[PDB]
RNA sequence: AGAAGACGGUCGAACUUGACUAUCUAGAGGAAGUAAAAGUCGUAACAAGGUUUCCGUAGGUGAACCUGCGGAAGGAUCAUUA
RNA sequence: AGGUUCGAAGACGAUCAGAUACCGUCGUAGUUCCGACCAUAAACGAUGCCGACUGGCGAUGCGGCGGCGUUAUUCCCAUGACCCGCCGGGCAGCUUCCGGGAAACCAAAGUCUUUGGGUUCCGGGGGGAGUAUGGUUGCAAAGCUGAAACUUAAAGGAAUUGACGG
RNA sequence: UAGCGUAUAUUAAAGUUGCUGCAGUUAAAAAGCUCGUAGUUGGAUCUUGGGAGCGGGCGUCCCCGCCCUCUCGGCGGGGCCCGAAGCAUUUACUUUGAAAAAAUUAGAGUGUUCAAAGCAGGCCCGAGCCGCCUGGAUACCGCAGCUAGGAAUAAUGGAAUAGGA
RNA sequence: GGUGACCACGGGUGACGGGGAAUCAGGGUUCGAUUCCGGAGAGGGAGCCUGAGAAACGGCUACCACAUCCAAGGAAGGCAGCA
């Protein structure tokens, strides 16, 4: 009933980034949200973000900053060569200035400048700009 | 029961069984020598191989075909028509304009040694490629693995 | 929401983050077993088991105190029920729903709800036919269940 | 909505085959109904004998006489109607000449207030029409 | 050493017959749809269209249609008072 | 089985140029019950189901929790009637530059070129036509599945101004 | 412009077939409603920061080396050493390496007099010069198969009547 | 026994397959009888001889369909090779 939690976070994310609010708490947790959220906070995206420990799934209090336009998923989970990289790019990303793709690579979970710079593909999860 | 249920006498071609069996010998117990050999690349021969009273040509292990080509795997549907198995492998093709994949399927029908004597349906087999043996055979079962079991009610 | 209800009711429990036992609980987890085993001769099920302990007994969970859970001491005693005690009620529900059937043959809602409740029996004999607690060969018989239960 | 899922083409591709039913271009390309029907069979153009010189009274709100000749096709020989375009070109048409017919611009369908006529008459008897409507060429007598 | 020839076997064209199947085609008569309408008869619908309209079902009548039983508002009422 | 009342068909009386109608009088089948068929409705919110997020407000129905007081038995604690709130699940309402939309409008019909949560069914200009034919279900009536030839330049939606309205 | 018109098939236009990427209140379009098997999809959780010198600057960034196993090592028992065997699941994925005819396509070189082409050519001769230099590259070649690194993501497997290591 | 909604079996194709061709953001949609590779056939079916190799057709035998010469007893045919 809930297929992806990636793709929920990322949309509480994007609605409240939208209403101007200053923190949004995210409901289920896991560590691909936390990558994914690791990637957005070092490239300045977001702020600091808490994960708050119960015994069952976490939640996380994440920190808004105003500089995020959206932050959306690929529902399929396609896995991406080198080759075809640049086709998704231009598909996704808003100009060949700023915006990454984020990629689950079997080197870790990483942006695409970083992907192409260690010479390796993966599975897409999504994107941010 | 016995092994000797056919119109001729069933026996190894390689094993001469009237090597002039004298006093000397004792009756018994007498057993007489059985043929098998080594496959390669690295599959073990099953000790009912070794000490078996089976006869079958088309064995692997004790009889007169040659591994060599492609070794496949697949899981067993069906185990009537006897001394052959149907496998089936499952697999995904990729469709390029949906850039997707789709769920196929084949079955082959492969010959299964009585060297292999608990088999049963959902076990998971490893058939190398040998001669055609029938119509529709050209594998033949070299190893059996099971499948969430080994422990009954 | 329900499998077979158009009910998106948000009622449950809620364990609490302490795991630890509290310090006024002053029974030990062999005889806390023991009362379980009491109560399981007694004829009860694990989940009447746990509300007794819970309600006059202060053992809140069991997992807590003893290091595991009811079905499972039940089990390693030997004393565990033939079939699933779900499956059991679900059952139950079936032949009373059916006995009132054959009685009072116009009643289409029963009939709708019968329907339903042996669905439901199937997904759960198909489940539990997985994890290897039935039999393969098991099957809900209409005919033969009222044996089996009650 | 549309089914997403890594493994299922096999379910989109087989809807779009089945959707792709559904419009009138690519039916009537792939039936064969409307190949079969179509007197010219897959032609471009066609040879007929005319058989008798006609009026068509034009669609409202236009008034006038279209001349037109009946031709029978000397392949399948279906009976067609074809237009004789220019001001004077009837009359160069005498009866039981053979002409060549070619469509009439709109891949079947009838076109401006000339009523059921899908062809025009191209080249009675082989001089072309133009050439004798321009009087480069004249009737081989 | 052996040719013609012959009994049998085996492949088996072809012909006759029968069936099935696909395509194309004749037909007294009947019943439609499009048109060209610029005829005759009425006025069913669009306004409360002069009986509010429409759906399902059933019967009836030159024709549009009418009537019965349930339903809808896409109504001509978002409303009617202790 | 039963048939009170209504009342398709039918008969008559009116109205009308006509009136197989609307209005009136009578009245069959039906309407009612039992048993078996049929599977269709503007069967509609003309809005698939499951899940998440995104404003405010006041009510209402069920359950629970907590509070000044009033009232009942009874004199007390309960328990009912009311009053003031909170939580959950419902049927809805008002309001809003959330956002969307061709607009009417919609807190979902939003979170859509800044386009990907899962999945089923389904449309592809108007007609011909839900027709022909084959199949299949039914006692029938009919239901389901379902073309083509041919024809046509628009048919439609939502708003605006006028004109007209028994 | 030495060419230009017409007919027809087909592509773009067509985000009017929609995977990227359309629609379904009122425009055409959500099955009357619920159950349900294939099909499709499926919650969270098991290794991470300090680690070893080269280390994009131990410079609190880090080319990057992580501070799998053992029976014969073959450079019955000495340090200088490395191979015979196997993988503590198996897959998908990703990167690499082999193999995928030539032609065609992309593309390097080369003044066909330019070009489309072609696969050719270029340099000294005061003449023995009894001739010298150089090319005829490279890429791409879906999926399936083979190979070697990675191991995040996704699937899967091991001890519960212990028939466990 | 074997195969099948992961579409068997049957029917159609105005279907020889491929390397490739047209279109031209990325996706894609159409085309490929046609000089290279593979297949198949020699009017239609069938059967053979010889040879390393053919079920050969610029080999033979037979039937079917066309068809040539004849003194009417017979005889000879095969352009989907180049013209
Ligand atoms: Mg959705
Ligand atoms: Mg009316
Ligand atoms: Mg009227
Ligand atoms: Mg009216
Ligand atoms: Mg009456
Ligand atoms: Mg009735
Ligand atoms: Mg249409
Ligand atoms: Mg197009
Ligand atoms: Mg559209
Ligand atoms: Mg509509
Ligand atoms: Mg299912
Ligand atoms: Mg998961
Ligand atoms: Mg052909
Ligand atoms: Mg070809
Ligand atoms: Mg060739
Ligand atoms: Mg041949
Ligand atoms: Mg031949």
């Amino acid at each position: 009933v809930r297929m992806n939690v990636l793709a929920d976070a990322l949309k509480s994310i994007n609605n409240a980034e939208k209403r101007g609010k200053r923190q949004v708490l995210i409901r289920p947790c896991s560590k691909v949200i936390v990558r994914f959220l690791t990637v957005m906070m070092k490239h300045g995206y977001i702020g600091e973000f808490e994960i708050i420990d119960d015994h069952r799934a976490g939640k996380i209090v994440v920190n808004l900053t105003g500089r995020l336009n959206k932050c959306g998923v690929i529902s399929p989970r396609f896995d991406v060569q080198l080759k075809d990289l640049e086709k998704w790019q231009n598909n996704l990303l808003p100009s060949r200035q700023f915006g990454f793709i984020v990629l689950t690579t079997s080197a870790g979970i990483m942006d695409h400048e970083e992907a192409r710079r260690k010479h390796t593909g993966g599975k897409i999860l999504g994107f941010f700009f | 029961a016995d092994i000797q249920t056919e119109r001729a006498y069933q026996k190894q071609p390689t094993i001469f069984q009237n090597k002039k069996r004298v006093l000397l010998g004792e009756t018994g117990k007498e057993k007489l020598p059985r043929y098998y050999k080594n496959i390669g690349l690295g599959f073990k021969t099953p000790k009912e191989a070794i000490e078996g009273t089976y006869i079958d040509k088309k064995c692997p292990f004790t009889g007169n075909v040659s591994i060599r080509g492609r070794i496949l795997s697949g899981v067993v549907t069906k185990m009537k028509m006897q001394r052959t198995i149907v496998i089936r492998r499952d697999y995904l093709h990729y469709i390029r304009k949906y850039n997707r994949f789709e769920k196929r399927h084949k079955n082959m029908s492969v010959h299964l040694s009585p060297c292999f004597r608990d088999v049963q349906i959902g076990d998971i087999v490893t058939v190398g490629e040998c001669r055609p043996l029938s119509k529709t055979v050209r594998f033949n079962v070299l190893k059996v693995t099971k499948a969430a079991g080994t422990k009954k009610q | 929401g329900r499998m077979h209800a158009p009910g998106k009711g948000l009622s449950q429990s809620a364990l609490p983050y302490r795991r630890s036992v509290p310090t006024w609980l002053k029974l030990t987890s062999d005889d806390v077993k023991e009362q379980i085993y009491k109560l399981a001769k007694k004829g009860l099920t694990p989940s009447q088991i746990g509300v007794i302990l819970r309600d006059s007994h202060g053992v809140a969970q069991v997992r807590f105190v003893t290091g595991n859970k009811i079905l499972r001491i039940l089990k390693s005693k030997g004393l565990a029920p033939d079939l699933p005690e779900d499956l059991y009620h679900l059952i139950k529900k079936a032949v009373a729903v059916r006995k009132h059937l054959e009685r009072n043959r116009k009643d289409k809602d029963a009939k709708f709800r019968l329907i339903l409740i042996e669905s439901r029996i199937h997904r759960l004999a198909r489940y539990y036919k997985t994890k290897r607690v039935l039999p393969p060969n098991w099957k809900y018989e209409s005919s033969t269940a009222s044996a089996l239960v009650a | 909505g549309k089914c997403r899922g890594l493994r299922t083409a096999r379910k989109l591709r087989s809807h779009r085959r089945d959707q792709k039913w559904h419009d009138k271009q690519y039916k009537k390309a792939h039936l064969g109904t409307a190949l079969k029907a179509n007197p010219f069979g897959g032609a471009s153009h066609a040879k007929g004998i005319v058989l008798e010189k006609v009026g068509v009274e034009a669609k409202q709100p236009n008034s006038a006489i279209r001349k037109c000749v009946r031709v029978q096709l000397i392949k399948n020989g279906k009976k067609i109607t074809a237009f004789v375009p220019n001001d004077g070109c009837l009359n160069f048409i005498e009866e039981n000449d053979e002409v060549l017919v070619a469509g009439f611009g709109r891949k079947g369908h009838a076109v401006g207030d000339i009523p059921g006529v899908r062809f025009k008459v191209v080249k009675v008897a082989n001089v072309s029409l133009l050439a004798l409507y321009k009087g480069k060429k004249e009737r081989p007598r």
